[PDB]
RNA sequence: CAUUGGUGAGCAGCGAAGGAUUUGGUGGAUUACUAGCUAAUAGCAAUCUAUUUCAAAGAAUUCAAACUUGGGGGAAUGCCUUGUUGAAUAUUCUUCAAGUGUAACCUCCUCUCAAAUCAG
């Protein structure tokens, strides 16, 4: 490789570890509601108090979000940054974050969800540190400007590469971009790994699920000619159909 | 580096990081600017000979005046340095210390020569044309931009044949 | 003493059956925290020559110099890279003089002083050879020992030569500057390291360090113990405070190319395909004599603390990050940062050096240091005299 | 794909604002 | 999707030594 | 009438690499820019092989009996040549830069100094047909720290010692059961040990270094092993060695100094026979025969070769070619004569078979450009940039 | 085989708020502070000048 | 038959033939030993540069190839070559006139099977010694014990236990003693390909049906099965890199990649080797590397890699399909017309009924 | 005339592994790493074409052949090259061939 | 009218389940192939560590050691050299001069061009 690409790879290894103070005022200043001049001057405790202030209403809506008060929204869970942890601890952090994401995927029209996950964005860099679950849990909300804000904040993975023109855009991402996002093959292996994750965890709600079928169906719409591409598309859809029917759920 | 204070200035009386006396005013670079030489050491490849001119020009001025070797050897110096064209005149002896600059030997460089003859628009475009392999000095196409070309070789620089830039003119 | 907020990392055997040195760097990279495990770099830049390494005194910028054309100043922790120069002359060493904005490279002929962007600031008419190019920021003095007998001191604050000292020793085979004392240490083929101040034209004291030529030398943070290696497969542990070699490690399998000293007391010995560091080896007892193999697991005999073997290389030089627990080993294809547990100090003093420094903090601190430079006559055998 | 006349870019005495003779304008 | 081949170096690993399996006579 | 094949290259008498005589003192092997020329001294003829190397030659030897020729590049291209047959037998590629190839006095196996590695290979067989991979590496000895710069066998094949730019000069055997008989190393010098040697009796060891030093190693007492009985310094002041050989059966050191000087010694005595200023230009290679009455120098500052006797003050050939400066070439009406001009001014006169400048004319001061023959090859002229013909 | 390293933790030394001033950890260990006579001397000479 | 003017030098232009090649390691790096009739070839895996060739043409064609670290074991008709660097260091001529079918190396032993359903055992003369030269014994497989011997493998951590698999079943021997320590029951299909495993106790078997069986011996049980519709399996391999992946090589030329944790095929490669010339003859993952070296009967030897996984969040689920890497090919059919191309005897054009130049 | 890498205009196609990021891999000044002081000394004036000495081109030597002539008798042609005088001939089978060697 | 200009329509014409273009990535060659690592006759390659350490061998220009400096001046203050003075015990060091002495240290040069513009 070149030196410059071998060193810009180390940017990807430490995109969240703020070393200079300008890296902090880049890394802390992006969040889900607050403008970056007011988002620059936020103490951690002040954001966590708003986090609990939305999290208590969320836990009172359904009790399953009460456990993240025990671990993620603990008052002891402020000072700990991710990069100070071992990767075996980081895996359990990502487990908590992921299981929270498919959980809050239903509740995302609520400003409680927007005020709850914004702290998780700011305390655990989940726009960057775990962005595949951030996007896959919140993929169906492509018309909503909360997600459109989220697009301007997420370090885009290669798997979600249709929206490389839509980060920091005015108009929302169109319906055809959902098909072109899904028209890839390995994206569909990610969406199996999302939906199969939601099946065993039984966190499968209707609106996102209708978006799933509308995207998968439009994929086979787009593959009406490419019969060889269709013949490698049977393993991804019929597995989702089979593992979907193992649900107790009737919408699934 | 700092637009430092009235109280900072008097304590840091002699310091500088930009123009040093060992760095000799960055004078060489102003010749590396005006003639666009690739490596730095081309300057000091002229300036190591340039004093060597004066180091012979000085001690031939220390001989007795009508020493019949002295006026002959100085003529042999001056016809040589006039064949290479590094001085404009040859009648006076005083050019051997006053006209022998790095810029004067460096305006006998090849793209300076083509830049005089207006085959090229600027200097660096002639350097680009030598790099592209468009130019030749009589028989030989030259690849090197840093060609010392004498006064008598100066008629021999043409464009090379069958090119795309000789058909451009 | 209790204000000291951060404590060192350790490495513990946990059994006599389990061994300390047998840990490998992929095995280390499991348990180290993610930023610190990721701070190990693998820069294989195999096209140019073997690579020379220097971190700045704060770890914020790495400077590397391949033997063929490479000159590279990265803002190492982040993705930023300041300088990338390809001079077709061959180079030997490089150091940042004051900050990452200004550095100096040791070429075939002339030292060069350079901008952060890669521009040319100052070519030195003098320094006609440059083998070891080292700095002391407390005098703003770039001290350079080439293949010449001489030794040159350039005061880059003023930008002028201070002095030039002919050793009558020949080509300089090693040079390590003292952090605590700013006395320079030159090592030559007789087995002789000379201590140096720019004033005294004869050396402060000559030391018949070993037999054969001096491979390298490296000095403590405290300036107490300087670890010298000859090419005679031997390494002496000099205690400079009373001018005694504490231990004489004889018959290495191969003579160490370099030696390096961490802050907390680690010693790095690089025979070139192998890098081996000892913990607390510089202490007074011969129980603390660094030894390769302790038979029977005796606590008196001392084993190496951390080991590594480079497969396809013979490494050039090495230097710890001064505030972190890694060391950059420059190999033929590039750079590894080998993760130590307790090499660097955990609690830096910000008012001495700033590993976390704003550019405005930097231009404040640079002017602070230039006010507090010492003129060159103050380089002495004791700081306090 | 490298541009021709790869020259040593160095200190411009007429353009570098770090010079105090060009500290005015 | 950026489907590009990356440069893939051989990294070292470890395998079982099948030549260590025999015990001699009693 | 169409088919023209390469016959012979002439001149540019030394560029880079090792010089050697054969078993007999007739055949002298020199490198050319990439080829090997052979000059036969008594039967005065010259020859250059039909092949060329791909880079400049940095290592050369021929067989014991004159059957195999090994040329090795700077990079380590190795070319096996049927020396008697002038045809290439094998192109091996050594991947390191090697400095010395020496055949056995046995002729059974050769060895190679590449890096800190010694590689000891069996000889390929000449009367056998050419194979795909003829070379069999017998052993590899890597007990050295820096690049191995010089190397010799004993007069028996059973002992080989090599010397590096590292301080060490180390002996081993061919066979490992002869390891325990003698396997040790030598140290205690100052510098690049530039040549270490066996004496003609295999009990005395001479080790010579770059600084100007020789040690006389001997398996002697204070079991007991291998002390220095004496040292020897020529006391060259700033000058230092470049090349050194030792003819053992007459106990003779040939030295080459950086100042172009050269000395001769008688090694149990260490007595200066004569000092010759070979020139300003250093001896880049020394060589002796097995008879040891001719010496061969090459200055790669000029590009000259010099065969001179040590005992009688007498040269054999003092050849000094000029690279890039072969301006004119002229066949006579006779097919026995050839004229080469130059930019240095020398105009040489060659026989086609016996490739020697029989005549020269060093009377032009500048470049000689064009030369034609006339009147049955009697008269031969030389127009010049020297302002004359 | 207990493996423990140094961790700056990237939050203690670089603060959360942009308006917050830097944290300044000091170690008055004399090995970190090489010149207690000479640097104080130059400060005194600066003050007198 | 001997020529006086010319002599054979090598048969230029061959990479492999279809005989199941062997893999070996020098330190960290890999070499590949393939067969071409009576002459074997050695390759670096990281460039497919040719490393060694046989010192001699063998008098009959090589039937089997195994390879330990510095010693490559060829097996032609009755005799077995112990080769260092392609040079015949020790010929081990078996005490039958039966033809050597298969071969394996473990411990101080060598084990090679013949077509008389009898395996020969060759001890080292010492564990201090490196190549096996002492003849130990001959054990056999009678038709109550097993069928025709398909492979001999040694699964790891099995002290002197020899795993001889047939078309029918699996046997285990103490080759110090010579006693059958265990016989497996018959699998109802015709077993065609064996492979050991980076998990303990498991031998993978690909039968004449499209079925791969993971089989224990401490259990003696067939733990999992894997189906393939209508393909005859030829080679099995395990990716020991860091995700559990299985390689199924057909004789139809197709290479099928499984992840046994997801219980799913990953990608099936089609037609990496010619079906008429044996299909995929042998494919093997380089141990602890994401590189599989495949070898066909079309004089071709390819390399393929798994790219590292694109899913940062998942990893193991989203798998890049295998991707073409370097290959040395030859003419699949014999060459119809050749010529000498250049003047310096560097290049030769060779055109075949494979319908290509080379 | 000659097949030499160190001779400059020998190769038709250059090996792209030597074409680095900025520059050739061989155009880097490697004379500065010699052990000897004299070989580390550079005296090369910049733009010397076929001037006085070899070291002062600051280049590889160009493969050039200056002078060309035929023999009268056996149609042999000799050309004085950069490497030196080469001889081609029709005096075939002067290649010496030992027979039946022990 | 030549358009010998292309757009633009078209058509003859070519023409097997598309044609034409543009580019990213990677692999292969771009010198003639003998395996990787190490402390190397051997061991490794799952490992060299609780045989790697004892042992031997191992120390000159009695201090040769800028082969490297743009050129002139000078070279105050330094250094060098001898002249010369004191002290200590045949040598360092105090003191002092003479040096078209000096790669320290001060200045002058090593920029102003038939390049172009511009009044006349």
């Amino acid at each position: 490789s070149s030196l410059s690409d071998q060193l810009a790879q180390v940017a990807s290894n430490n995109a969240t570890v703020a070393l200079d103070r300008k890296r902090r005022q880049k890394l802390h200043s992006a969040s889900l509601i607050y403008n970056s001049k007011t988002a620059a001057t936020q103490d951690y405790d002040f954001i966590f108090e708003n986090a609990s202030k939305a999290l208590e209403e969320l836990s009172q809506i359904e009790p399953k979000f009460a456990i993240f008060s025990r671990t993620l929204f603990s008052e002891s869970s402020i000072s700990l940054d991710r990069n100070v942890q071992t990767k075996e601890e980081i895996k359990d952090l990502d487990n908590a974050i992921n299981a929270y994401l498919l959980l809050a995927s239903s509740k995302w029209y609520l400003a409680p969800t927007l005020h709850a996950t914004e702290w998780l964005v700011r305390r655990f860099q989940i726009h960057v540190k775990n962005t595949e679950m951030l996007l896959l849990s919140t993929l169906n909300y492509y018309q909503t400007p909360v997600f459109k804000r989220i697009l301007s904040i997420i370090k885009l993975p290669p798997l979600f590469n249709c929206l490389s023109n839509f980060v920091r855009s005015e108009k929302p991402p169109t319906a055809l971009t959902m098909i072109k996002l899904f028209n890839d093959m390995d994206f569909l292996k990610l969406y199996t790994s999302y939906l199969d994750q939601c099946i065993k965890h039984n966190a499968t709600y209707t609106n996102q699920l209708l978006f799933t079928t509308c995207c998968f169906i439009n994929v086979v719409a787009f593959n009406s000619n490419n019969d060889e591409k269709l013949n490698q598309l049977v393993p991804i859809l019929l597995e989702i159909s089979a593992k979907l029917l193992a649900s107790k759920s009737k919408d699934c | 580096v700092r637009k430092l204070k009235h109280h900072e200035q008097k304590l840091l009386k002699k310091v500088d990081f930009l123009e040093w006396k060992q760095d000799q005013g960055h004078r060489d670079t102003q010749v590396m600017r005006t003639y666009h030489i690739q490596n730095r050491e081309d300057y000091h490849k002229y300036n190591r000979i340039c004093g060597d001119i004066r180091r012979l020009a000085n001690k031939l001025s220390l001989l007795p005046p009508t020493d019949p070797f002295r006026r002959k050897h100085e003529q042999l110096l001056l016809d040589k340095l006039y064949a290479m064209g590094v001085l404009t005149t040859k009648s006076k002896i005083s050019d051997l210390e006053n006209k022998v600059t790095v810029s004067a030997i460096c305006r006998r460089r090849l793209p300076v020569i083509m830049h005089r003859l207006k085959m090229a628009e600027t200097i660096q475009d002639a350097v680009k044309f030598i790099e592209q392999g468009h130019v030749r000095v009589g028989p030989n196409l030259i690849n090197d931009p840093a060609y010392l070309v004498t006064r008598n070789m100066e008629d021999y620089v043409t464009w090379v044949d069958n090119s795309k830039i000789k058909k451009t003119l | 003493d209790y204000l000291l907020p951060e404590s060192n990392g350790y490495l513990e055997p946990e059994n006599e059956l389990e061994k300390t040195f047998k840990v490998q760097q992929s095995e280390i990279k499991s348990s180290v925290d993610v930023s610190t495990a990721n701070k190990a770099l693998d820069l294989s830049l195999k096209e140019f020559g073997p690579y020379h390494i220097k971190y700045a005194k704060n770890g914020t910028h790495l400077l590397i110099t391949g033997r063929k054309g490479h000159v590279a100043s990265m803002d190492w922790r982040k993705g930023q890279l300041r300088a990338e120069l390809f001079l077709n002359e061959t180079c030997h060493s490089a150091t940042y003089l004051q900050n990452e904005q200004y550095f100096a490279v040791a070429q075939k002929k002339y030292t060069f002083i350079y901008d952060h962007e890669g521009t040319e600031l100052h070519r030195l008419k003098q320094h006609i050879e440059a083998r070891h190019l080292d700095f002391l920021p407390y005098h703003y003095l770039l001290v350079t020992a080439g293949e010449t007998g001489w030794l040159k001191y350039h005061d880059v604050s003023t930008g002028q030569l201070v002095s030039e000292l002919r050793t009558k020793a020949g080509p300089t085979m090693a040079m390590a500057q003292n952090p605590w004392n700013a006395v320079m240490h030159l090592g030559h083929s007789n087995g002789t390291v000379s201590l140096w101040s720019p004033s005294m034209p004869e050396p402060l004291v000559k030391l018949l360090s070993a037999r054969g030529p001096v491979n390298s030398i490296a000095i403590d943070r405290s300036g107490y113990y300087m670890a010298t290696t000859g090419a005679d497969r031997s390494m002496k542990i000099w205690d400079i405070r009373n001018f005694k070699q504490l231990h004489s490690v004889e018959s290495l399998p191969t003579p160490g190319t370099n030696v390096s000293i961490s802050d907390t007391g680690l010693l790095a010995l690089s025979r070139g395909p192998h890098v081996t560091l000892w913990k607390d080896a510089l202490k007074l007892s011969g129980d603390s004599k660094p030894c390769f193999g302790s038979m029977g697991g005796n606590p008196h005999r001392n084993t190496p603390y951390m080991s590594h073997l480079f497969a396809g290389n013979k490494v050039e030089n090495l230097g710890f990050v001064p505030f972190e627990d890694l060391l950059g080993v420059g190999h033929q294809t590039g750079i590894t940062n080998l993760i130590v547990p307790g090499a660097g100090e955990a609690n830096y003093d910000a008012l001495e050096l700033n590993p976390f420094e704003t550019k405005k903090q930097r231009q404040e601190q640079e002017v602070r240091t230039l006010l507090n430079k010492l003129p060159a006559d103050t380089i002495t055998l004791d700081p306090n005299s | 794909t490298r541009k021709f006349g790869l020259v040593k870019r160095t200190l411009n005495t007429k353009k570098d604002q770090r010079l105090k003779k060009n500290q005015e304008n | 999707v950026v489907r590009e081949a990356k440069k893939v170096e051989m990294t070292e690993a470890r395998a079982y030594n099948a030549d260590a399996d025999t015990a001699k006579a009693a | 009438k169409s088919d023209f094949k390469f016959s012979n290259l002439l001149g540019t008498v030394y560029r880079q690499g090792n010089i050697t005589f054969s078993d007999d003192g007739k055949q002298l092997l020199s490198p050319v820019g990439n080829r090997v020329s052979v000059f036969d001294l008594i039967n005065n003829k010259s020859f250059t092989f039909e092949y060329e190397h791909r880079k400049n030659i940095a290592a050369i030897d021929l067989n014991k009996q004159g059957t195999l020729l090994i040329s090795i590049d700077e990079d380590g291209r190795a070319i096996l040549v049927n020396f008697k047959a002038r045809n290439v037998l094998h192109h091996f590629n050594f991947k390191e830069k090697c400095s010395a190839v020496k055949f056995s006095p046995d002729g059974r196996l050769f060895a190679l100094a590449s890096g800190r590695f010694l590689q000891i290979w069996k000889t390929p067989d000449v009367n056998k047909d050419r194979q795909f991979a003829p070379f069999v590496r017998h052993r590899v000895h890597a007990g050295h720290f820096q690049d191995i710069t010089s190397l010799t066998w004993s007069q028996d094949s059973r002992f080989i010692l090599t010397t590096s730019k590292d301080l060490s000069a180390k002996i081993w055997s061919v066979d490992s059961e002869e390891k325990n008989l003698a396997a040790t190393t030598f140290n205690g010098h100052r510098d690049y040990v530039m040549g270490a040697f066996f004496s003609h009796d295999q009990e005395k060891i001479y080790t010579v270094s770059k600084d100007g030093a020789v040690f006389v190693w001997e398996f002697t007492k204070r079991k007991y092993s291998w002390r220095i009985t004496k040292k020897h310094f020529f006391y060259a002041n700033q000058a230092k060695v470049k090349c050194v050989t030792f003819h053992p059966a007459t106990r003779l050191l040939a030295v080459g100094f950086t100042s172009g000087e050269f000395r001769l010694y008688d090694l149990p005595d260490f007595t200066l026979i004569q000092q010759l200023s070979m020139g300003q230009n250093p001896v880049n290679t020394v060589s002796v025969n097995q008879t040891g009455e001719w010496l061969a120098f090459g200055s790669s500052k000029l590009g000259q070769l010099l065969v001179y006797e040590w005992q009688s003050e007498s040269y054999i050939l003092k050849q000094q070619g000029h690279f890039d400066s072969t301006n004119s070439l002229a066949y006579s009406p006779d097919g026995s004569r050839v004229v080469t001009a130059s930019e240095d001014g020398k105009i040489k006169v060659w026989d086609i078979t016996s490739g020697f400048c029989l005549a020269t004319f060093e009377e032009h001061t500048s470049s000689v450009t064009a030369v034609q023959f006339a009147k049955r090859g009697q008269v031969m002229f030389s127009s010049s940039l020297d302002g004359t013909v | 085989m207990k493996i423990k390293t140094i961790k700056r933790s990237a939050d203690d030394y670089v603060p959360v708020k942009s308006t917050q001033e830097s944290q300044m950890p000091r170690n008055l260990n004399p090995e970190l502070h090489p010149f207690e006579r000479a640097r104080e001397y130059t400060k005194a000479l600066n003050a007198t000048k | 038959k001997n020529s006086k003017i010319f002599s054979p030098f090598r048969i230029i232009g061959n990479v492999s033939n279809g005989v199941p090649f062997a893999t070996g390691t020098l330190g960290s790096t890999f070499y590949i030993v393939t067969c071409v009739g009576k002459t074997f070839q050695i390759y670096d895996a990281n460039t497919l540069h040719l490393l060694f060739v046989s010192e001699k043409e063998t008098p009959s064609s090589i039937v089997a190839l195994s390879a330990h670290f510095h010693y490559v074991y060829a097996a032609y008709e009755n005799k077995v070559g112990i080769y260092k660097r392609g040079i015949e260091e020790h010929l081990l001529e078996l005490e039958t006139d039966a033809n050597v079918e298969h071969l394996c190396i473990f411990g101080d032993y060598l084990c090679a099977s013949t077509d008389d359903n009898s395996i020969f055992i060759y001890k080292k003369s010492d564990p201090q010694d490196k190549y096996p030269s002492e003849f130990y014994t001959k054990l056999t497989v009678t038709e109550i014990q097993g069928g025709e011997i398909v492979s001999l493998q040694h699964l790891a951590t099995y002290l002197n236990k020899l795993t001889v698999v047939t078309k029918s079943n699996v046997l285990l021997f103490n080759v110090r003693t010579g006693k059958l320590v265990f016989t497996s029951n018959e699998f109802p299909d015709q077993i065609t390909t064996a492979e050991p495993a980076p998990v303990l106790d498991i031998i993978a078997l690909g039968t004449v049906t499209g079925e791969v069986i993971m089989f224990n011996m401490r259990k003696g049980k067939r733990i999992r099965t894997i189906k393939i519709p209508q393909s005859r399996i030829s080679s099995l391999s395990f990716r020991t890199d860091g995700s559990s992946h299985l390689s199924v090589g057909t004789s139809s030329g197709d290479l099928i990649f499984y992840d046994l944790d997801r219980r799913s095929r990953i990608h099936v490669l089609k037609n990496i080797h010619r079906e008429s010339y044996g299909g995929v003859t042998q494919a093997t993952f380089l141990n602890g590397q994401p590189i599989i070296v495949t070898s066909g009967g079309d004089n071709s030897l390819k390399e393929y890699v798994f790219d590292p996984s694109l899913s940062q969040g998942s990893g193991d689920v989203v798998v890049q399909p295998p991707r073409y890497l370097r290959s040395r090919g030859g003419h699949s059919q014999p060459p119809s017309y050749i010529a000498f191309a250049d003047s310096q005897s560097h290049f030769m054009l060779s055109a075949s009924k494979d319908r290509s130049l080379w | 005339v000659s097949r030499n890498m160190a001779l400059n205009g020998t190769l038709e196609f250059l090996n792209s592994k030597k074409m680095t990021e900025a520059g050739s891999l061989d155009l880097i000044d490697d004379a500065g790493e010699n052990s000897d002081l004299e070989d580390r000394i550079d005296n090369s004036l910049p733009g010397s074409q076929r001037g006085g000495d070899l070291s002062t081109r600051k280049m590889r030597p160009e493969v050039r052949v200056t002078s060309v002539q035929f023999s009268p008798t056996a149609n042999a042609f000799a050309a004085a090259s950069t490497e030196g005088l080469l001889i081609y001939s029709t005096n075939d089978t002067i290649l010496f061939d030992p027979f039946d060697l022990d």
